[PDB]
């Protein structure tokens, strides 16, 4: 308001300082910034401060948006519009306005294409906008800009012309163009010869206008037929302009070489609108002589006024630029040899002083994007030219031009890229590099194909450029991030030796540092780390790892690096990365080997610590918290696979007595244990006998008193890395006690049963090679007793890992094993009874060809077995699992096994059919054997005669199963169970005539000692939780913290019905465990809400979990058992706190708290009333919990009463009263109200 | 339940003292225009459905004169006469929507007096335009209250017909009697309208009115002074009001014959001869009055509409031959004679008119 | 069926162009107090539980349209207490929906422009109502106002005895603790936070902030190193408005014997880098010419920065 010259220009600067902080106000600006431009429309003073306002018009051309108020925004638009309507003071402004209302329109143009809705008014302002352009067109006298901005809305215009459906007419711009079709002839032909000059200059622009606008639009058949019109009519208007053209070199030699470039710029427009197709370079091959006629100077300087005409035309540099257009309109003309000549002619100008590095583009897409030579000496043709280029000191100038000639090649398969690549990067490492900076970038595009054989300079340019990235350092970020684009083309091989290049440039990094190029590394770590997909770039990762090691060690900004690193980690992290940290730990480990190696210093109570922090450091950015012992694991192992000569001995004796109570001896123990002592030592000669004194100074070794099981165990552990590697030194396993080579073979049994233990540890973690070992030691347990008698459990183990993966080598491994099958049981294929179904169950989720040729080696089989009794004609079931292959074909010999080989037939094939559907061994199977059934079934005519009077019983246990295995499903088997009912009659119940709960009512009885056979509840529950494989480690540890819940002898051998799992149990039986911490933080009001206020999953478990918080004053025993389960349950599954629920309150209502008596009352109530799914999944545990007490109740009353030892029962008698007294808290509509509202209704 | 939509319709009014506060703002009203042009913005939205919706500010209403408030607001000051065109847009845009309204099933009869509003507020072409616009979009099969906003359309052109030679009244003149035989008809507010269609009758001017009236009009406007008084009832200051603007509609032909008496009279003294005896029913009835004070007003108004029938006393008589009668409405005229001499003495008032009038009747 | 926004759009556009045509403000709560019946006193009912003109439909939005009322006429105490026992009577208790979110910002809002209108303290027992009414799972424009709603209080929250900045002593950055924004404005919904982190001295910040949901706003520090680009016009002074959390770090952590990071070298790791790119902000090109304000982030607001860098330097030193 108060607005100098001096005051508002500087409160401008303070309002741009406001619009630098955000926008909207309220409002009150743009009521002020409509009145500034208002006073801008006032404005054509204040000379200094005009140019100084339109520093805010810079402000204003930021703070064009779509986010301000729909009114305030367009009502200053149409103003805008009314301002641009008398634009005069606008056409008559100075320099930066002037230049900013082209802005203005822009910000006008582009926030008007934003969404506020006011339609034809804009519309209106448009007309009223393109008649004030057109008038700024009339009005020429200087820009380009205003009419690019008018041709932006000309676009904007074609965007309003080609929108939906409109062919190219009635466009009032294009009628402006029309009315400019004819003002370009009146200011080229009649009565033209005083200012129309910039006219045409505009009348270029506005005829590259349409031009532009022809090349832009997404265009179609016979409605773009018009916006061809854009330039048809006009090329004979071109045609007549390059005849004015002709007549604009009837020049007065006076200053007219702009407007002459100007001409060559109306000369490029049409040369652009041919640059695209459409429409006949016929005309434009004459116009591009008339570009020609440019120049022409050095091989003809034909006439005088040719001369003088072209002298002050060839200034300065856009003159070659126009020889560059002379470039592309050639480029257009396919006339290659007017073209190649004129860049021959080119080729004779060819220096220029500065202007052919920009000439030379263009002439690098002459010969390249007509590809007029061939493809590979045009590379060398350009490099010849780029040999200058490399001789011209091309400071950005072609190395531009180089830059755009990487994606200008186009076709070449590799070898044009090792040469090219020399010109280029040796260039970049000199000086420069910014502008290859670019071309590096531009060789991330540029690489579709390259590098084949000869990549070892090419990628050695690349890991040189890339140091030498790190010179400037910002585009050492630049340089294999690109790259990490590109080098998805390799292999591994090379690219190691590249990668120890670059560990060797890493080293020169590590070499060449004192705190910048550590930086760069840094980023060439993390430029490195993102270049995954490739294991020894994980390997390099894992020497990025080193780094991080590194990172560890040098600590300035290395762990300043560090979190970053492990952020780039955590960006190569695209899972949990625990697989590829097997290995590549014990090289971090070799580093802190390096770093017990790094302890020469008297640090014995701070190395201690610190090489501890160091172990902190990587296993913080390992990101976990218990794996102070479970990296221990391998660690322990890797110092076991350290030779420890006596830096490492007392490091490790201090380190495990901080990571555990594991002091020297202790640790030895946990040295012993695991015998990865002496498996990972596997390096026999040297080390050993020292390792042995290692042992020696670790348990004063006695190493004949050793566990040959865990040995056995080590054995597995051996034959991992098959096989002679493992066969050598599994001999002085064998002779270290008593044992021998190929034995023992009973002993190699219970290594085959730890071959089951290696199925076990096939089942928790995956290592999924170890498979492959496991068949190359099942190739070695054909090699120790060929033994179909382990064939038993040895293809159950192999049946067993079959779908840990369904990895495609294990397929192979399985049909090696059906090779050890066809190995095993040569003499007897007994077990191929009985395996050929799990040949079935096999070759089920086989979906392989060799597979189908392991189909075809039970053919083979077929033959080679002997094709014998039921083991080969009972298999016919399910054989026809796909009938895809030749499989069909030996599924065909299979039908001759089934018919060849082979009413009451029907009868028995309904018999045969009946224990074939209730079989349920492969679901497909049993899916296959209900197919089977369906078109069984379809044999009718005769069962409706079986249908007589009543209705012949065994049809009666045909319909008996095929309900009681339809008892739910399997997914398609309830469509399958649909043909096995409905497909025979309803059968009325005409013969539908006829220990479960005895288990269930003997359940109560277990819930009464909790000690009978809740062994048989518990460990068999968490059996069924043991395949949750793994997910978490947690979920396996549950099982070791049930074994640490394991007790109770013989009756839990006697309990083995998956033996295996007490095999499980076994391998349990040693591995201590179960850290998980926890506590009451207790909120019990809130625990009586969050029983169903916690969202509702396991919160009932996890309220639960808050009863097993509260299940402290209760019956210790297995409290803790059940502090054990609290642990599993945390992560284990919503079932398996079921079967600990009722005990948990037959063990809380002992004795707990009377008045907390009403905290377990407080789950009850809230759960059912307030709430009505996961509702309703949990009601059915609050009722079952509360039956169990009922007969809990019933057993104590029975031997309260069959007594006739009193004393505590009489006690127990007042907790049988209690418990009936908690009974009594409920009873019972309460309970059955919400039973009806429940899953429903019997209860 | 604390209040009904009366308190909406305490609030539309509230949200019309919105209006009338955005009306309490100042002079000249371009923010109101772009007001207007926000209403365009909602007024082109309208039709852009075209499906089950209607002009929601009128759809939003009846009462709420929103439309004629921001006009009002609108008529804060001249600046300058884009005001009278930004809501042309909004004006036609809406009446082409209720165009799409036609039939008048529940909504569109309050349209054509916001257009009204509209017509009499501001525009300088935004009626003319619209003009040209309902050139090209009218329809007019009305009905009872349609015969008011079918005048209120007639009450436009007249408006219309203002600026400097009023500019469309020649291109009004082609918008001609060809649909205004729809009299002998609707009630007396219509007959009112019928009066202002009398009133658009006293206009459009030479151009039109040596064409369209030609004498035969009067008479079915001497019909329709017959029907004022009993095709329907309740008009005791209608059909006075509609009398009165006939004594101005028989007195628009007062130059017009007096320039070259073209007139295309056919009938030329039926429709003087039984209005004058109606003037009487009224006049006479209030010579019959005959009070010296006024009420108030309303023996005023019709005693100087006998002061102006007074002057149509004087008018038929000074060219047209009088006394030659057939029925007894000559016998009236001396009733109307002694109307006319109680008037001409109870007149104290202009001595031309009173003395022509003492020759003309008697 | 075509007219949702744009008629709706003509309430504000018929206030603001009569809000900028004359003299004083005693219209910014004359003609809404007419108007505010069409809207709260519509939603009065509260059949439980919902409101009569609230919970129907969704145009139930006139109150961004009365905080565009109360953005209209800036003078100088009217439409407040005007609505104050409107909305003491309707938003005080037709606010806590628990959803809301279809305006909930916009309810929120209209508080908002309110408090930073004019007043001390009708608003200062609604901020009660926000410190019962809020969330941790809101929307993303749901907790971007949010930002803005203690912002806006934090004037009369910082008046002279801070007369509400206890009462989020709990429900401080717990709330900036909501992690996992949306996109970049959502990012600078915590440099608006950021921003309204100015006040409120450092007696307590352990059990309110621990510099950890600041750790979390490091953690996009420690992103912004390369997080940004073009929109780093904003977050880049973004990231040297973290610059003065450091600063603030450095009147908290280095006042009196904290250093208050824990695990927090991995976070101020790429701080140090950000410290290292503090200077070296606006250092692409450098010319010498300057059109409005373009090199004065990284030179006057680095010249307390590079303090602030070996102010980053003084809790734990370089």
């Amino acid at each position: 308001h108060a607005v100098e010259w001096p005051v508002v220009m500087s409160r401008f600067l303070s309002q741009l300082d406001e619009h630098m902080g955000y926008l909207q106000s309220a409002p009150l600006q743009l009521m002020s910034m409509q009145n500034l431009e208002f006073i801008e429309v006032t404005l054509l003073m204040v000379l200094t401060r005009i140019i100084a306002i339109v520093f805010f018009r810079r402000q204003e051309l930021l703070l064009w948006q779509i986010g301000c108020v729909l009114l305030e925004y367009g009502s200053p638009k149409i103003k805008s519009l009314a301002i641009s309507f008398l634009t005069e003071l606008f056409q008559l402004g100075g320099l930066p306005a002037q230049p900013a209302s082209t802005f203005f329109s822009s910000f006008l143009e582009l926030l008007k294409h934003l969404v506020e809705m006011d339609t034809d008014q804009l519309k209106l302002y448009e007309e009223p906008l393109s008649k004030l352009i057109k008038t700024l067109f009339p009005f020429e006298a200087e820009a380009y800009r205003n009419i690019e901005p008018v041709y932006l809305n000309m676009l904007l215009e074609k965007l309003c012309v080609m929108f939906e459906d409109g062919v190219l007419m009635r466009l009032k711009s294009d009628l402006l163009k029309a009315a400019l079709c004819h003002l370009l002839q009146y200011f080229l032909k009649f009565v033209p010869a005083g200012y129309e000059s910039a006219l045409q200059v505009r009348k270029v622009y506005v005829r590259n206008i349409c031009k532009a606008l022809l090349d832009v639009l997404g265009i179609e058949v016979d409605a773009e037929y018009l916006l061809g019109p854009l330039y048809a009519a006009l090329k004979m208007e071109s045609m007549e302009i390059i005849e004015e053209i002709q007549c604009q070199t009837q020049q007065e030699n006076l200053s007219s070489n702009s407007d002459g470039i100007s001409p060559k710029r109306r000369r490029l427009s049409s040369s652009l609108n041919p640059s695209k197709r459409a429409p006949k370079q016929t005309e434009e091959i004459k116009h591009v002589d008339m570009n020609q006629k440019s120049i022409l100077w050095s091989a003809l300087k034909q006439k005088a006024e040719s001369l003088q005409i072209s002298l002050e035309y060839s200034g300065l540099k856009n003159p070659v630029i126009e020889m560059l257009e002379g470039i592309a309109v050639v480029l257009q003309l396919t006339a290659l040899c007017t073209v190649h000549c004129s860049h021959q002619n080119m080729n004779c100008r060819t220096f220029k002083d500065c202007q052919h590095k920009s000439k030379k583009k263009p002439s690098v897409v002459i010969t390249w994007m007509s590809l007029d030579f061939y493809t590979k000496v045009l590379k060398s043709c350009r490099s010849l030219l780029e040999s200058v280029q490399k001789l011209d000191l091309e400071a950005t100038i072609d190395k531009v031009v180089k830059i755009y000639d990487a994606l200008i090649y186009m076709q070449v398969n590799s070898s044009f890229e090792d040469h090219i690549l020399e010109d280029l990067c040796g260039m970049l490492s000199l000086p420069w590099i910014y502008s290859h900076s670019d071309d590096g970038c531009l060789k991330l595009t540029t690489f579709a194909a390259n590098l084949l054989t000869l990549s070892c300079r090419i990628s050695d340019s690349y890991s040189p450029q890339a140091q030498s990235r790190c010179v400037f350092l910002l585009t050492l970020f630049p340089r294999r991030i690109f790259l990490e684009w590109r080098t998805a083309v390799y292999n591994w091989a090379l690219q190691s030796s590249h990668e120890v290049i670059r560990a060797s440039c890493v080293s020169g990094f590590f070499i060449l540092l004192q705190q910048q190029n550590s930086c760069n590394r840094v980023p060439k770590i993390l430029i490195d780390k993102v270049k995954d997909d490739s294991d020894i770039v994980k390997k390099e990762f894992a020497s990025i790892l080193g780094q991080l090691v590194c990172t560890l060690h040098g600590m300035f900004y290395l762990t300043s690096s560090l979190t970053e690193p492990f952020s780039e980690h955590g960006h190569v992290d695209l899972f949990c990365r625990n697989l590829k940290a097997t290995s590549q730990h014990e090289c971090s480990s070799s580093q802190l080997k390096a770093s017990v190696c790094k302890p020469f210093l008297f640090l014995l109570k701070k190395k201690i610590p610190s090489p501890v922090k160091l172990a902190f450091i990587d296993n913080l950015h390992h990101l976990c918290k218990h794996l102070d012992f479970r990296e221990d694991e391998t660690d322990v192992k890797a110092v076991l696979g350290t030779l420890l000569n006596l830096m490492e001995d007392p490091d490790k004796d201090v380190r495990v007595a901080f990571s555990g109570n594991i002091k020297h001896i202790l640790e030895s123990l946990d040295s012993e244990d695991g015998f990865i002592k002496e498996l990972f030592v596997l390096r026999m000669k040297e080390a050993y006998t020292h390792a042995q004194i290692s042992r020696n100074n670790e348990l004063k070794d006695t190493l004949i008193l050793t566990t040959g099981d865990i040995g056995r165990a080590a054995k597995g552990d051996l034959v991992p890395f098959a096989l002679l590697h493992l066969l050598h030194c599994l001999l002085s396993k064998s002779a270290s006690v008593s044992g021998a080579a190929y034995t023992e073979i009973r002993a190699l049994v219970a290594a085959k049963s730890v071959k089951l233990q290696s199925f076990f540890s096939q089942y928790k973690k995956p290592i999924c090679q170890f498979l492959v070992e496991s068949l190359h030691s099942s190739q070695m347990t054909a090699l120790p007793n060929t033994p179909c008698q382990n064939a038993d459990v040895r293809k159950q183990d192999v049946a067993h890992q079959r779908e840990m993966a369904l990895n495609t080598l294990s397929e192979i491994a399985n049909v090696f094993d059906f090779p050890d099958l066809n190995r095993f049981l040569t003499r007897t294929l007994q077990v191929l009874l009985p395996d050929l179904a799990a040949k079935a169950s096999p070759a089920a989720s086989a979906l392989i060809r060799t597979l189908g040729k392991q189909l075809n080696v039970n053919r083979r089989e077929i033959l080679i077995n002997n094709f014998k009794y039921i083991f080969s004609h009972l298999v016919c079931s399910c054989s026809k699992d796909e009938l895809e292959r030749a499989l069909h074909y030996l599924k065909n010999e299979t039908e001759i096994e089934l018919g060849s080989l082979l009413a009451s037939s029907d009868d028995p094939y309904q018999g045969p059919r009946d224990i074939i559907s209730p079989e349920l061994m492969a679901d497909y199977l049993q899916p296959k054997l209900l197919g089977i059934l369906a078109f069984f079934n379809m044999q009718l005519l005769s069962s409706s005669v079986g249908i007589e009077d009543k209705k012949m019983a065994l049809n009666s246990l045909m319909s008996l199963m095929k309900l009681m295995g339809p008892k739910h499903v399997s997914s398609v088997r309830v469509k399958m169970m649909t043909t096995l009912r409905t497909g025979l009659r309803f059968k009325d119940d005409f013969p539908e005539l006829c220990f479960v709960t005895g288990v269930e009512d003997s359940s109560f009885a277990y819930g009464l000692l909790m000690e009978l056979t809740r062994a048989y509840l518990a460990y068999a529950d968490n059996s069924r939780a043991q395949d949750s494989a793994a997910y978490a480690i947690q979920e396996l540890l549950s099982i070791y913290d049930c074994r640490e819940m394991e007790t109770n002898g013989p009756g839990h051998q006697l309990w083995r019905r998956f033996p295996e799992h007490v095999r499980e149990i076994l391998e349990p039986h040693l591995n201590t465990r179960y850290k998980s911490s926890q506590k009451s933080t207790d909120w019990s009001g809130v625990k009586k809400p969050i029983y169903l206020s916690k969202l509702g999953s396991n919160f009932a478990e996890w309220s639960a979990s808050w009863a097993g918080y509260l299940i402290t004053k209760v019956r210790h025993d297995l409290a803790s058992k059940i502090f054990t389960c609290c642990s599993i349950m945390m992560k284990h599954d919503f079932k398996v706190t079921i079967y600990l629920l009722p005990h948990i309150l037959v063990y809380v209502l002992l004795g707990c708290n009377q008045e907390d008596q009403q905290e377990v009352y407080a789950e009850i109530m809230a759960v059912l009333k307030h709430d009505d799914d996961l509702c309703q999944l949990s009601t059915q545990t609050v009722f079952s919990m509360l039956d169990h007490l009922t007969q809990w109740a019933r057993h104590k009353f029975q031997a309260l009463k069959a007594e006739k030892d009193s004393m505590v029962s009489t006690v127990d008698y007042e907790d049988y009263q209690s418990v009936t007294r908690f009974l009594d808290l409920i009873p019972q509509d309460t309970l059955a109200v919400a039973s009806f509202r429940s899953k429903a209704y019997t209860r | 339940m604390a209040g009904t939509s009366a308190p909406g319709s305490k609030r539309r009014s509230e949200p019309p003292a919105p209006r009338p506060g955005p009306p309490p703002g100042t002079g000249h009203p371009p923010s109101k225009r772009a007001r207007g042009f926000s209403a365009a913005a909602a007024p082109d939205p309208d039709d852009p459905f075209g499906a089950h919706g209607d002009f929601t500010a009128d759809d939003l209403e009846e009462l709420d004169t929103l439309a004629s408030q921001a006009l009002s607001q609108c008529p804060a000051a001249a600046r300058d006469v884009s005001s009278d065109h930004k809501v042309h847009r909004l004006l036609d845009g809406m009446s082409k929507n209720p165009s799409g309204k036609n039939r008048e099933t529940v909504p569109i009869k309050d349209n054509f007096e916001l257009e009204v509003l509209q017509a009499q507020y501001k525009e300088l072409k935004e009626k003319m335009k619209v003009m040209e616009e309902e050139v090209l979009i009218k329809n007019g099969e009305i009905k009872i209250l349609r015969d008011s906003l079918h005048q209120t359309e007639s009450v436009l052109e007249e408006q219309r017909r203002s600026h400097f030679l009023l500019e469309q009244e020649k291109t009004q003149a082609l918008s001609d009697k060809e649909k205004e035989f729809s009299k002998k008809l609707q009630s007396l507010q219509s007959e009112l309208q019928f009066k202002d269609a009398e009133m658009n009758e006293l206009r459009t001017k030479l151009q039109t009115s040596e064409r369209a009236n030609k004498l035969a009009a009067p008479s079915v406007s001497h019909v329709s002074p017959r029907k004022n008084p009993s095709v329907v009832i309740k008009p005791e200051a209608c059909s006075p009001q509609f009398g009165k603007t006939s004594f101005p509609t028989k007195e628009s032909f007062s130059a017009n014959m007096s320039l070259p008496h073209p007139c295309q009279t056919e009938s030329g003294y039926k429709p003087l001869v039984g209005r004058e005896d109606s003037k009487p029913h009224s006049l006479r009835g209030d010579s019959i009055k005959q009070e010296e004070a006024q009420k108030s007003f309303v023996d005023s108004w019709r005693q100087r509409s006998n002061t102006q029938g007074s002057i149509l006393i004087n008018l038929l008589l000074k060219q047209p031959l009088i006394p030659g009668s057939s029925l007894s409405l000559c016998h009236l005229l001396s009733s109307s004679s002694e109307s006319p001499a109680g008037t001409p003495l109870q007149p104290p008032g202009f001595g031309s008119t009173l003395a022509g009038m003492s020759g003309l009747r008697t």
